[PDB]
């Protein structure tokens, strides 16, 4: 029984390290370097007008 | 009956109490809510109410309120009393000045009233059981002015203290030297019985005998708190050598100034390990004896055997346990003082350790947990004694210990104290 | 507070139809529409862009065997008997 | 417990500012002051950093004091400017113009007794004060000397109370005064005798991260201030949220400053990674500790291979354990043993806690007395004396009210601060 | 009582034991977790659980092999420990195996050979399953030689050893590998019995019809011919024979421990339904030259001493028939001096047949295990190939840069001529 | 156990990451670092050339250099170039030239210092590092004077981990560039000291294969990383992956290399049959030995017959039997007695593994260190001598710091090395 206790917990930290994938995958720098794009772009178009 | 009330003093305090008492509550099937659903064994630890509710015999103190509110906002909110669970308002921050001097004294009678509130309900207190580390402010301050006002308030009653020195490789703290330097003269004086509980030899025996690559805080104090009730199971179950505090503390100390003590537990093996060794008598005996078991840094070769005991718990029949020693005895790695030809303390009990869900260790047969007085304490003193001196040489972080309310002086009259404790192991360890 | 169910199950509550149907076909006006109604709901224009990118995303076994494993592979558990002809009863 | 804090100039306004959108974001205070947090460990301790009201807003315990109107008008009208409270907002009518005297004698003399009035409004409301932290720079004229007449009024008034400064040290290679020696030598005494912790902050190394670690292609104020705002954010972790080994500022004053004017401290926030190279790289603590000590990591512009580290500490964020904190921490002290004193053995701390940053897996912040720290204080007295020789400059301090003779005195203080630093750095045994 | 240990070395060693490990669960009715659904006592200690633990030690230097066994069928029935592997191949390195390698695990090694020793209390002997052509068998193998001798003195030891065939090899230093070992083999092996692959393969295509032999039916035979050797113990008969009793009558004196090996009858289930497997016919089989498990024929050398096992429904009365017949016949010759020259022994328990495998069930059947003159042959051929493999000095350099003198080659050579002289001597007739 | 790689040139880094997608594919890993196979034993050794980072992603334990940047934003826009770790894409901004002398001693020499620190991260991160490998083309310059400097600090730096480098060797028929001379002689005298193990690949003999043996009408750069990609999968295919007689580099040195100096091994690999081919041909053992051992398989050009095998290695991956593989060593060796050293009978080691390469029934590497291997030496050097004799292109080289002594060196270590060879031919 301990031992499949211990096979639960394993599964579980590998749940853990899936999450964590999701996180680091999360991990708005990009998002940020879109809305700079958006920012240059709209200014390039104030300043040609 | 045979009532043991518990003090966890400090941040390491509370940690290692936490661990403790989760594994009592399990041994002794009480749910966290404080109830036993389906004997009077666990009267030495919660007491028993009215309504049918079991309330622990512990007080935990720390100056910062951060362990204590976790333990409120813990599971075992409901079991823990709203009293008995102390806390300040400003930390010690590792300064033993600040423990003992200022901040110390402003909880240190509130701790008194709830000890007496929780003494006066028992009615044949074996002792006490303080854990602390000395390495903290509070654990080293508050710890002393804590045994200085229980010695002197309630007699000659019985005092067990577990203390997590200053580890000679490893520690998180610069003052921690100091701090230790200064408490082990209350610590000593006052202090029936301390525990050696370094941290690279429970980390290292975790690391290899476990075979878990992050070995942590909490495995740390499960594995103590695992060491405390094999201790203490003595009286709380049936066994066919029972012993009492009273009863293993004077088979322990030898004179009244040498008690440190030195622990080994073991089988202390892994889940996977488990059933796949015979674990028998003699072999977890030789497990215990050999120097990588053990949970202190001092390796007993360097040192003198002076007395040894043996909590044997499980399966263990005294055939086993007198061969096991025999065996011991035989053995010439391990070398006894001269002058104890016996040296050896057995107590034996029916009742298997209990292993806590999620926790490392595996059940098993039969364990031992070894407590042995010995000269190789000396060595982690001199240890300790050369990291203070050389800080001491020109007066680093005095300037905080001035300015908070003690004398100068106390430094060197902490100084020589610890001398003479390593003098004195020279001279008893001294072949007549 | 709340999950991805029912965050959609919210939004696309807004588009259903007055008898309550799940109106499914919607074209560019009233996505235009929807779009304006965002941008009088939330002023600032960075705080708007940002809103609608972080919801539209606009830029973002038989083949190995084992010679070792073949030692044990076939034998199974009703070929495991007692030798007949063992040592006799310990006296010692 | 309760911590409050006060912004000095234009670049401790700033700072400051930064340094509270990290906090909120942390604790999941939105910038209308409503709590959107995910649990409840982040309402367990917000009384350190923030004040409930009636209606249940957090408002900051911070004080945002400048002589310009300027950067009181621009900090309001940011994002998070509705989250302070406006009676904490104390300006004056003309800037102190980059004037030390100015700052401290003539335009702040007259504000600061409104400071004053405001800061003990906001420590008796604290039910026990843990102290006062002071994000200001010391190139500046009102955020320098006004600053430092702040710390010494909060040292008179409060004498056990911990004093935190977060101090941006002038570079000229940065420059952006002709007058940075001067403001700087005026105030370095002052932290001295009155800030129980004087934490240096290099503009220089703030780019130098920003170019060789983080590969930010034009880092801005806003990016040169995240940094600052997670050292500021770690340093007080353990206060904040519950931890396998707890500290705060006592702990990090006690453990850190071995004698009482050595406590001058350079900052290194880890981990910090390029865009790219984020998922890619193991967010493990061997990486952590590899990243830790080296100069690149490290936001104050002076290589610690020069010096040699009095005492260290490091604070760090997440789930580890003590054999991935603390034995390589001694394996580091080993294998770079000649950089650590040896009259002090294990010369860092290590402290630990349970909630990390935001988004980020684990962390750590680090805190270090080195002797390499007088780098600055030489380099920067070198300046001073070259301009104070000429009497350059000078004509604007002494019609405010400063004689010469205060000069001389901050320049002796500057010496004595180099020589002690340096007497520890070939001191043997 | 009367438990072996068992040792196994290398990439030999390791398959060698999966092998016999199979074949002892299925004599002893043992899951693969370790389990019956006490003549076990030599092979499995026994613990509290009712689980037996088999009296094994793997060693080796590189970590597949033991990962493989931690990961296949009997992960339940092994230890955790005594299963051990350092971190890198001795890589066909004699020097390297026996002086830099693996002077860091023959520690631990030695370590686990106590923790099997005295768990049993009846040890008979340890018996050590190599191949001295590799790396880690040969050298690591030899340390192990030197460790065990001057540790336990006298225990009686089994070397069962794999030399380089006389014809095709699967290596350019096994030569080196095998002559550097042989001194070791010599000087702290009881007794070692030659188990080149050759005669295991010939044996396999003419008498089991197969035509792909592979190492697995090779470690199989092996397998079945250490379950004879070691059922006697195991299991009651008319004449049982135990280490010492069949030590003292194989070997005539101290230097002559080598010994040939031939398992029969060895035959397919078509073959075996078509023969009457008597006595006297698996007599003659075993006495053939092709029924060898190495390539080495007696009638180029003279017979001292055979150890013939059987096991089965045999009796001492066609037993002496047999060897009456073998006596008559003259194509097969004893040295002058040893008249009897058959230690016989007689067990009761058949040989199981491993399932899916090659071999057929068979009543009785019988091996023997024979010291006689014509190893000389062999050792002639694996010294000539050490002669001119180090005429000009090659792949001695690899050898040397591992903290070893270049003057043991020498020094090992000499030893091989010593030992083919006094094979040599002893043959001579009076 | 673990080998950590690097590629070196524009022709090694192509190579490198070709070789890269094969592992890839093999351990079942896409692009995006995760694992998707079908089998634990992919799993099993998957730390000897992936390392995981904090999330599992297996990110190779590779190290890429040029310095070129064009090589280095091709190998990103790869399909697997995704795989790799950013701070591993080391490179320069002026390219080498095609000079040894600016990719050994004034660019290349200016940038090995993070390059040496990104090999000893990965060292540190490595557990028991088994080996260095490193892949790159004698015949360029940034590539072999960069990867010369590499074994270079690599020795100096671990001396006892085995070295391994695969050399892409240019031939008169198939020559593109006037200084290959030059560079191979400038590379060749490194590595016959720096490099435990060497292996060379000729561009005309995979040509050659992929002409007649593949029957491919136009196979590319790709087709040629192809077969030199499962080559380096096949020689270290033992280290991932169980066999019933297992192997590892220093097993194949130690067989491969009766003297240090000789350690110049000529490649083949097996089977290879074209589409139409493939149903007629019977695989086995046997058809498996000839094909490797048959010259026009074997992508060296350098004739067979022309010399004797100093020592052979099959390392034979696949579901097969010892006993034909034991059959087939000992017939050949009978059989071809003169081909092989008499001084050394039983000059072929034989390895077997249990996992073959995905694609085939089962599969053979082939380590020749024949003594043929002389005659492209032979052939370069004197390319070299002819052009050093007349003073052909030396100002470009001596410009960079160099001189012409150092030309002198290396046109001498060719020439006794070649000489080494001729003895036991
Ligand atoms: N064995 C064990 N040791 C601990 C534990 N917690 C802390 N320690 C060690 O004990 C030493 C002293 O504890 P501190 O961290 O100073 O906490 P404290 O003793 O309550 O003192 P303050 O922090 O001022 O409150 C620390 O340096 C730790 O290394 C624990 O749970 N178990
Ligand atoms: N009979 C038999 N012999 C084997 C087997 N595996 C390896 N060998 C022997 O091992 C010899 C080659 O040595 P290696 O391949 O180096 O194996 P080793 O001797 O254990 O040395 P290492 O590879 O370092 O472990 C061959 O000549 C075989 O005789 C096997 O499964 N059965
Ligand atoms: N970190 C940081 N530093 C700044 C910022 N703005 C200005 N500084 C620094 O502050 C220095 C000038 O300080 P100043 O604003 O004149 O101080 P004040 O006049 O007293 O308010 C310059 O050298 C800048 O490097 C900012 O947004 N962030
Ligand atoms: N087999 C093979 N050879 C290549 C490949 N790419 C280039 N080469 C050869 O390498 C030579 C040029 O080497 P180069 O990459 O320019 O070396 P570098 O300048 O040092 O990087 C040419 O003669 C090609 O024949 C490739 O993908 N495969
Ligand atoms: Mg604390
Ligand atoms: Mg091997």
């Amino acid at each position: 029984i301990i031992r499949q206790h211990r096979c639960a917990a394993m599964e579980e930290a590998t749940r853990r390290e899936q999450e964590r994938i999701a996180v680091d995958a999360v991990v708005r720098v990009q998002e940020q370097d879109f809305l700079e794009n958006l920012a240059r772009r709209d200014r390039q178009r104030r300043i040609m007008e | 009956m045979r009532e043991a009330i518990c003090i966890h003093i400090g941040q390491a305090g509370c940690q290692v109490g936490n661990a403790c008492w989760e594994l009592f509550c399990l041994e002794h099937g009480i749910q966290p809510d404080g109830s036993m659903p389906s004997d009077d064994a666990f009267n030495t630890f919660f007491s028993e109410t009215g309504a049918g509710k079991h309330v622990p015999r512990c007080l935990f103190l720390d100056l910062e309120p951060t362990v204590v509110d976790e333990v409120r906002t813990g599971t075992y909110r409901q079991l823990f009393n709203p009293e008995q669970l102390v806390s300040g308002k400003e930390d010690a921050a590792n300064n033993y000045a600040r423990g003992h001097y200022t901040i110390g004294k402003e909880i240190v009678d509130l701790a008194l009233d709830r000890i007496r509130k929780l003494a006066d309900n028992c009615t044949g207190l074996q002792g006490f059981m303080v854990f602390h580390a000395v390495g903290g402010g509070t654990g080293s301050g508050l710890g002393a002015l804590l045994l200085e006002r229980l010695s002197v308030d309630y007699g000659k009653k019985s005092k067990l203290g577990y203390t997590v020195y200053p580890s000679p490789q490893v520690s998180t703290a610069v003052v921690e030297p100091y701090n230790c330097v200064l408490s082990t003269h209350s610590l000593l004086e006052h202090t029936d019985v301390a525990t050696m509980l370094d941290n690279e030899a429970i980390y290292d025996l975790t690391r290899r005998s476990l075979d878990i690559e992050r070995p942590s805080y909490t495995n740390v104090n499960r594995l103590i708190g695992q060491v405390v009730s094999s201790l203490t199971a003595s009286l709380r179950f049936d066994g066919a050598l029972n012993v009492d505090l009273t009863e293993f503390q004077t088979n322990l100390v030898p004179y009244p100034r040498i008690h440190f003590v030195l622990t080994s537990y073991a089988p202390v093996v892994s889940a996977e390990k488990a059933y796949h060794e015979q674990l028998s008598v003699a072999d977890i005996t030789n497990s215990v004896f050999e120097p990588a078991g053990m949970l202190t840094k001092c390796d007993p070769r360097h040192g003198k055997y002076m007395s040894c005991c043996l909590m044997y718990r499980g399966d263990v029949v005294p055939k086993d346990v007198n061969a096991a020693i025999a065996t011991i005895k035989t053995k010439r790695t391990i070398q006894f003082v001269d002058w104890c030809p016996t040296g050896f303390k057995c107590g034996i009990n029916y009742q298997p350790p209990t292993v806590v869900p999620g926790g490392d260790l595996a059940k098993v047969q039969r364990a031992v947990c070894m407590i042995a007085n010995s000269t190789a304490i000396a060595e982690v003193f001199a240890r300790i004694d050369h990291k203070f001196d050389l800080m001491y040489s020109k007066r680093a972080f005095v300037h905080w210990y001035v300015g908070e309310g003690m004398e100068e002086g106390e430094f060197s009259e902490a100084r020589e104290d610890l001398a003479a404790l390593e003098k004195d192991y020279e001279e008893v360890g001294a072949e007549s | 507070a709340r999950s991805e169910d029912d965050v959609l199950l919210a939004f696309f509550d807004n588009f259903c139809a007055v008898d309550g149907a799940p109106m499914v076909q919607l074209t560019t006006a009233e996505m235009r529409m929807y779009f304006v109604g965002i941008s009088m709901r939330m002023k600032d224009d960075t705080d708007f862009e940002l809103w609608c990118t972080r919801a539209f995303c606009l830029d973002r076994h038989p083949l190995y065997t084992t010679t070792n494993e073949e030692y044990g592979k076939e034998s199974t558990s009703s070929d495991y008997k007692l030798p007949q002809h063992g040592r006799p009863q310990q006296f010692t | 417990r309760e911590i409050v804090s006060c912004q000095a100039g234009q670049c401790g306004n700033q700072i400051g500012s930064k340094f509270w959108e990290v906090i909120s974001d942390e604790h999941g205070v939105d910038p209308t002051g409503t709590y959107q947090g995910d649990s409840d460990l982040q309402l367990e301790r917000i009384n350190v950093y923030f004040d409930e009201s009636s209606g249940g807003r957090y408002v900051p315990r911070a004080v945002l004091m400048d002589l310009e109107p300027g950067t009181m008008d621009s900090v309001r009208a940011g994002p998070y400017g509705q989250l302070f409270r406006p009676d904490n907002f104390i300006f004056g009518q003309s800037g102190a113009g980059n004037n030390w005297a100015k700052g401290h004698y003539t335009e702040g003399a007259e504000l600061i007794d409104s400071v004053l009035d405001v800061c003990r409004k906001e420590a008796e409301s604290c039910d026990c004060l843990q102290g006062f932290q002071l994000s200001h720079s010391l190139g500046g004229g009102t955020g320098s000397g006004m600053g430092t007449l702040l710390i010494s009024k909060l040292r008179e008034e409060y004498p056990d109370r911990i004093m935190m400064t977060f101090s941006v040290i002038p570079s000229p290679r940065v420059s952006d005064t002709v007058v940075e020696p001067y403001n700087t030598t005026l105030s370095v005494h002052q932290l001295v005798e009155n800030s129980d912790e004087s934490m240096c902050i290099d503009n220089e190394a703030l780019y130098d991260i920003c170019f060789r670690t983080l590969k930010l292609t034009t880092p801005t104020f806003g990016d040169l201030n995240h940094l600052v705002a997670a050292v500021m954010s770690g340093v007080t972790c353990c206060l904040r949220f519950p931890g396998q080994l707890n500290s705060d500022l006592r702990k990090l004053a006690v453990n850190l400053v071995p004698f009482p004017r050595l406590h001058f401290f350079m900052m290194g926030f880890a981990p910090l990674t390029s865009r790219g190279s984020q998922q890619y790289r193991g967010l493990s603590v061997a990486e952590l500790t590899q990243q830790m000590f080296d100069a690149k990591n490290m936001m104050q512009a002076a290589d610690p291979r020069h010096g040699r580290y009095l005492t260290a500490s490091a604070l760090f964020r997440g789930r580890m354990s003590t054999k991935e904190v603390d034995e390589q921490m001694l394996n580091v002290q080993n294998k770079n043993s000649s950089y650590f004193i040896e009259w002090i053995p294990n010369n860092i701390k290590s402290s630990i806690c349970d909630i990390p940053p935001k988004g980020l897996k684990m962390s750590v912040t680090f805190i270090g007395n080195n002797t390499c720290i007088q780098e600055m204080f030489r380099r920067v007295g070198e300046q001073f004396t070259g301009m104070f020789r000429r009497k350059a400059f000078l004509h604007w301090y002494t019609g405010e009210g400063m004689d010469e003779m205060e000069f001389t005195e901050a320049e002796s203080n500057m010496n004595d601060l180099v020589s002690e630093y340096q007497q520890y750095q070939d001191a043997t045994v």
